[PDB]
């Protein structure tokens, strides 16, 4: 995945 | 009379902290699950123990599922049926354990945390987490089942968005992380790319305009998430 969400 | 029940809650919280130090995230999540089930709200630090524990458990499962699904797709292109059934069977196993973890997290949110949530930061935190874990189900579902999961996720995120827009500044990291994740939802899950780009752009720009008002610590939290919003935008544009 090159897309990223929130790492928190 | 509840002293023994308070001391059990505190033992679970402490063991979760220990599991976190030990990088034993399945234990950490079981402990935090027990603590949530004692009934009290979670502090900010306890919310983050809960979130860190399940984010690691489900992260390992999603990375596993993606690897197996990648292999299974290339194996339905060659006719390679000799090592055929095993890839499918094992993909389905990981997928079912993934769904069980998401159900556990969703059970905690809907039975305990979202309803008993005191302030507004907390409601946004849990509502965002609800959207995330439906989103994680959506990554493995197909068809109309996938579309029902999408509806639940969109619904949780939108309610977190409404509260965060009224209650928090554009630079708030929880608001920023919510918008980032909602925008990922739009492009990768709900096939709403225009809504994803528009949301990621607005979130980045409105945060950018207030960065000069922040302390060094606030500024570092906010800009770290702004780099992810823009990296996504680079990839989506």
């Amino acid at each position: 995945r090159r897309v990223r969400s929130d790492p928190g | 009379h509840h002293h023994h029940h308070h001391m059990e809650r505190a033992s679970l919280i402490q063991k979760a902290k220990l599991a976190e130090q030990a990088e034993r995230y399945e234990d950490m999540a079981a402990f935090m699950k027990g603590a949530v089930e004692k009934g009290e709200e979670l502090s900010c630090e306890e919310r983050n123990l809960l979130s860190v524990a399940y984010k690691n458990v489900v992260g390992g499962q999603r990375a596993a599922w993606r690897v197996l699904s990648s292999i299974e797709q290339k194996s339905n292109e060659e006719g390679s049926e000799e090592k055929g059934p095993e890839v499918r069977e094992y993909r389905e196993k990981v997928e079912t354990e993934l769904q069980g973890v998401c159900d556990t997290v969703l059970g905690l949110l809907d039975s305990h945390l979202i309803k008993e949530a005191g302030d507004a930061e907390s409601r946004v935190f849990y509502l965002k987490m609800k959207g995330d874990y439906y989103r994680y189900l959506a990554e493995v579902a197909t068809g109309d089942d996938k579309k029902r999961i999408i509806d639940s996720a969109r619904s949780a995120y939108q309610e977190a968005m409404d509260i965060s827009k009224k209650e928090m500044p554009p630079t708030n990291p929880i608001r920023l992380g919510l918008a980032l994740n909602f925008s990922v939802f739009h492009y990768e899950i709900a096939n709403s790319p225009e809504e994803a780009i528009s949301l990621a752009k607005t979130t980045f720009d409105e945060a950018m305009a207030d960065l000069h008002t922040l302390s060094e610590d606030s500024y570092k939290d906010s800009t770290l998430i702004m780099q992810l919003l823009r990296d996504n935008l680079t990839l989506w544009t």
